């Protein structure tokens, strides 16, 4: 006998994100297997953990063309009590725009966990110096003073045999998740600032080249997590 | 698993709902190693 | 353990600044099966092709801008003898077989010392058409000598200049804007890579297996792995230091399988 | 902590590495490849056949070619032009000129997160009419196959051969929708997201793969050739990747700073 | 009670290749059984393995009519360093067009496995000679020289007591499957060439007839396989 | 095979109170858990049991403005044989209108169980007095006399050390449930009257302030129950 | 329970039909107490 | 098997979904033999 059925009001609706299969039209097809091919990607956070280059403007004020964005910050000999480079911890900011962490995360609504900033000193081996790397919680005014950076979460990095320092930005958030994109620039989307201060000047023996450069990488920590995939930005194709 | 929730019952056989490859004869792996 | 002398066949290459060997994306890119898609007996390895091959790149200078790069296609550099990379028995086997499957061991040497600053990104990048001009023809050695380095600009960032089929007079010519063989220059560190920093080392090691869209590919046309040497930090030094340091590279194939034995390749 | 980035390996650190703290607990898994790509998105917009088509010629197409552009849809994430696979994506910025405006397509959502070199999945295809209450049908033919371009006569009505055949035909109801899933049908093992090889030994184009597709679909009215009016009708194509797997980690597209 | 149901968006769609049954209208019908009838065909590859005649043009240059296609190649006494017959290994080529392998395979999209070419010497028993049968992988130029055929996969066939030689064309492909029809004439559809060269001249005692003929068969190997049925070509009915 | 089905006549009907789930569109979402947050409300009768202030007009006759409604009734020194305050036991009456019992119950059609009226004497500690609190069943005329209040259900409350008296209004109904709102003012909706009479006058030592006040609370008993949720009154937003 | 009556059979898995909170590492309660 | 995937459940009996012949009272066979 015919089974009595009550079709719901949402019948014949196509739903793009429906978690169910549809009818097969061309079954009994065996594809070539894939034993030989290595490098299988189970999860996109495996590529988020890979460090990639950030971007900054090269030098103020005159530049031949504004497109001259550069993956390093040059260290001048001149001393003034302001950071050499600073950027907000906000994953929609241009400093993350061409990193894998920013590009992957920008297609997700929320993130959780730590961002890992990696620095690389590309100057000569004879160079000696010290840098203070400081992460500031959100505040009414961004800190600029080295004394103000010293009051925040900070680590001192020494130039020596090992050329690199991995700075893990701590996850300090009022909510369990944070917004990837700062629409209203609220506390849930902008998590303060990271800043670089020189502690001592870089010292050089004579005939060394002046102004060495620190190469910047951005990467996801091992606790980093992404949630709620959203529509992409198609701006890259135009 | 994938984006699938209706796990209780499958109407069509696996070799009709999906392809399968022919025979020839979490915790994340690192993509690079150092020797 | 910075002193390593790696032996293969009758050739041994030495370094005293070894950073280790980057093994991606398996624990050993030499562990591998006979290719399942061809049923003739493969031509396997022997001790005169179980060896290293050495070639020369163009000199790195102060004038080389950030993200300027050199592209070495594999096995295309052997076919074109790019940088003097004569491959001997290996190239003789390449021209006489229709299919070829292998991985690669690469080492790039650049003779830095103290009082110099700069960094070179050395990556094996799948998959590139960077050896080909935008008109669709491959670069000659004269043209590779005239560059002397490929400048990063709007093209090669968006893929706008990749080789293409023209539509013809029947269609309106479209505004070409984007292509999937782009280089995103900030993201090249996703690939199996090491950084030749002037501070810490003079040589780098990357070890890669065979990959492809098929379990074997044609010997003449494949570009499944490309040795990319890209400037991250430009060269700077005071006068009296060594001008124009040279860049050399050493290439070894791993577990080669050759299929379709036939006469020497003659183009149409 | 101190490292050498020249190693190529960097260990994913935590707050407790240098400072005092602990791991943030995991709470999501949406970056899984099988979960992420398993959602439908707009592939292409094709015109509806009302007669037996003439399939578009290979490039370069010359003047005076009698062919039906805009009716066939390659099931590719890769860029296409004039229902044939392309390397560069192209668009039209200005109306003025003379000549045929070629159809081009992309999956912007795919390349926004590929991020890999090789891809393989089954493909759910969903076909939605852009015209209200349209009665239409979907014809598919696999990779390596071709369109049967002729008609047969029944009762002095020309009936095209694409109404039948061994490949799947799906008739929608009046105002209905078509949905079905397709297997990986290529001769190749996987689809190359980016490609450096050449398909032929002579006169081929570098970076243009021949069979990186799940076949071609087209929309047609289930009525003979004598029933025709001038009003062109349009159909949208939706694709969803089933059991998606990925290999060989790679780059994401450049984002302009202007 | 009525069972709650959610009909999918593809409801009422007729799909020609649907792997499911429909409602019976005229059941309880018993047909006459089939015990007596032999020769049951389970699989079309059983007929693909059966050798059938290929086709070539008889003689260059003048022919009374171009329809004079012939299942053999005549062997002239004249010597020139070019093959007597050659054809591409491409299952849409006219040389396979009326073979069972070509006719069956042309209704399928893909093939895998070996093609088996069978030769038959139909000349007199007193004739003696030798032939070189060579299969070439794809190349920029088709080989014509006997020295070039010797560098490929080749077998030498001797005329003697046994009149036939079965040449198995090896399956050498970059992909696991190959295309039946060469649309773009790519490496995935055209698998090189088979060629026939005379090694020595055919020797005859006097009053033998001149120019004996080699009869050609095409057949599928035991590893031969076909996949993905496609629409037929109805060109034969017109 | 297709399962034979018979869709009922009410197919595709949207029913707002349907006791069944619908299809999920955006599953596999984990929300932040809620371990830390106390005060979880399982049932709205838990807030119905909480006493809240009733409302009455302050004083007759002249008032500066009619909006001067007050949570207490002042006790004058003058004696007349009428109750000081009285209100019907009818949950739509204005005396319950801003209590939690009246506001919660007004969105329900029926109630069962006892209403608990709580009184609080806010006068000085030196004050002494006695009050008679009486609940009358429904009658043809509301009782006004203290002798008539004495014949009903009544309790005498003494002013002393404990400042409060909880008067439980007994549930005396012909039906098992009672209507919340008196549309027709039937016996099923209006359950009589509660009244306050002074038994003795309040006595004060000199320099005490005159006219102390009794603070009124309304609350639900432990047996109180609500049934049949109805549409709200949106009058509060205008 | 909630306003739900079709208790016999659930087609979708719980983590698709509803959210669940992540791990970190009747008779009525009174809303107030006196000491 | 044939071009059939919905193997789990059949609603109609076999003698109604198909014909059956009445009673009277892979690895491939070669179509030819030599003696």
């Amino acid at each position: 006998g015919p089974i009595p059925t009550a079709p719901r009001e949402n019948s014949l609706m196509f739903l793009s994100t429906l978690p169910d299969d549809t009818v097969p039209a061309y079954g009994n097809v065996r594809t070539p297997p894939v034993n030989y091919l290595p490098g299988e990607i189970t999860d996109l956070l495996q590529l988020a953990r890979i460090p990639t280059l950030m971007a900054f403007e090269r030098v103020p004020e005159p530049v031949p063309a504004s497109d001259t964005y550069v993956p390093y910050v040059a260290v001048p000999t001149q001393f003034d009590d302001r950071p050499l480079i600073s950027f907000p911890i906000t994953l929609s900011d241009p400093v993350y725009q061409n990193t894998l962490v920013g590009a992957i995360s920008s297609n997700f609504a929320n993130y959780r966990g730590c961002i890992q900033i990696t620095l690389t000193f590309c100057g000569p081996m004879m160079a000696r110096g010290k840098f203070l790397l400081s992460y500031s919680p959100p505040n009414g005014t961004q800190p600029q003073t080295l004394s103000e950076a010293m009051q925040c979460t900070y680590s001192i990095w020494d130039i020596g045999l090992n050329s690199s320092w991995t700075f893990v930005v701590p996850y300090i958030s009022p909510s369990d998740y944070r917004e990837t994109r700062a629409i209203t620039n609220s506390v849930y989307s902008a998590d303060g600032w990271f800043s670089l201060h020189k502690l001592t000047k870089i010292t050089l023996p004579p005939d060394c080249p002046q102004s060495p450069c620190i190469l910047f990488f951005a990467s996801a920590g091992e606790d980093y997590t992404l949630r709620l995939p959203v529509d992409c930005n198609p701006s890259y194709v135009f | 698993r994938g984006n699938n929730g209706n796990m209780t019952f499958n109407y069509y056989a696996n070799t009709y709902q999906n392809s399968v490859d022919f025979s020839t004869s979490g915790i994340l792996n690192p993509l690079g190693y150092l020797k | 353990d910075r002193v390593t002398t790696q032996t293969a066949g009758n050739t041994a290459i030495n370094t005293q600044s070894s950073l280790g060997v980057l093994c991606a994306y398996v624990e050993d890119p030499t562990k591998s099966d006979p290719p399942s898609s061809s049923t003739d007996q493969p031509t396997t390895t022997f001790t005169a092709i179980d060896r290293w091959y050495t070639g020369r790149l163009n000199s790195w200078t102060k004038a080389v801008k950030t993200f300027s790069f050199q592209a070495v296609p594999l096995p295309g550099a052997f076919l074109s003898r790019q940088g003097g990379l004569n491959g001997g028995a290996f190239t003789a086997t390449l021209h006489r077989h229709f299919l070829m499957k292998c991985g690669w061991q690469v080492q790039v040497q650049c003779n830095l010392t103290q009082f110099h600053q700069g960094a070179l990104l050395v990556a094996m990048v799948p998959e590139t058409t960077l050896d080909v001009k935008p008109d669709g023809k491959a670069k000659s050695l004269q043209e590779l000598n005239e560059e002397q380095w490929v400048e990063m600009s709007d093209d090669y960032r968006t893929g706008k200049n990749m080789p293409f089929q023209s539509l013809g007079t029947y269609y309106r010519p479209p505004n070409w804007t984007w292509g999937p063989n782009f280089i995103n220059p900030y993201q090249v560190t996703v690939f199996p890579h090491q950084i030749l920093n002037a501070r810490t080392s003079t040589s780098v090691d990357v070890n890669v297996p065979y990959i492809g869209e098929t379990p074997t590919q044609s010997s003449e046309t494949q570009n499944s792995w490309t040795l990319l040497v890209m400037v991250l930090v430009p060269l700077d030094y005071k006068e009296g230091a060594t001008t124009d340091p040279e860049i050399t590279f050493s290439v070894r194939p791993t577990s080669p399988y050759f299929n379709g034995l036939r006469n020497r390749y003659t183009a149409g | 902590s101190t490292d050498n980035a020249e190693t190529g390996v960097i260990e994913a650190g935590n707050t407790d590495t240098d400072f005092s703290g602990e791991l943030a607990a995991p709470g999501s898994n949406h970056t899984n490849v099988k979960f992420l790509f398993d959602r439908s998105r707009l592939l292409n917009v094709i015109k509806v056949l009302e007669k037996d088509a003439v399939f578009p010629r290979p490039f370069p197409t010359q003047e005076g070619a009698q062919q039906d552009d805009g009716y066939f849809c390659l099931l590719t994430p890769r860029p296409t032009v004039a229902s044939r696979p392309a390397t560069r994506f192209g668009l039209y910025a200005n109306p003025s000129g003379s000549g045929v405006l070629a159809n081009t397509s992309l999956d912007f959502n795919f390349y926004s997160l590929a991020c890999f070199t090789y891809f393989r999945s089954d493909l759910e295809v969903t076909v939605v009419s852009l015209e209200p209450d349209l009665e239409f049908a979907v014809g598919w033919f696999p990779s390596g196959s071709e369109y049967q371009a002729s008609s047969f006569v029944y009762d002095q009505l020309h009936v095209p051969f694409h109404f039948t055949g061994r490949t799947p035909r799906a008739f929608a109801s009046k105002g209905g929708k078509v949905s079905f899933v397709l297997p990986w049908n290529s001769v190749s093992s996987v689809l190359p997201v980016r490609w450096g090889g050449a398909s032929k030994l002579s006169s081929a184009t570098r970076g243009l793969p021949a069979h990186a597709d799940w076949g071609t679909i087209y929309a047609f009215v289930p009525r003979p050739n004598e029933k025709k009016s001038t009003a062109v009708k349009h159909v949208a194509v939706y694709i969803r990747y089933k059991n998606a797997r990925a290999w060989c980690p790679s780059m994401l597209p450049f984002r302009s700073y202007k």
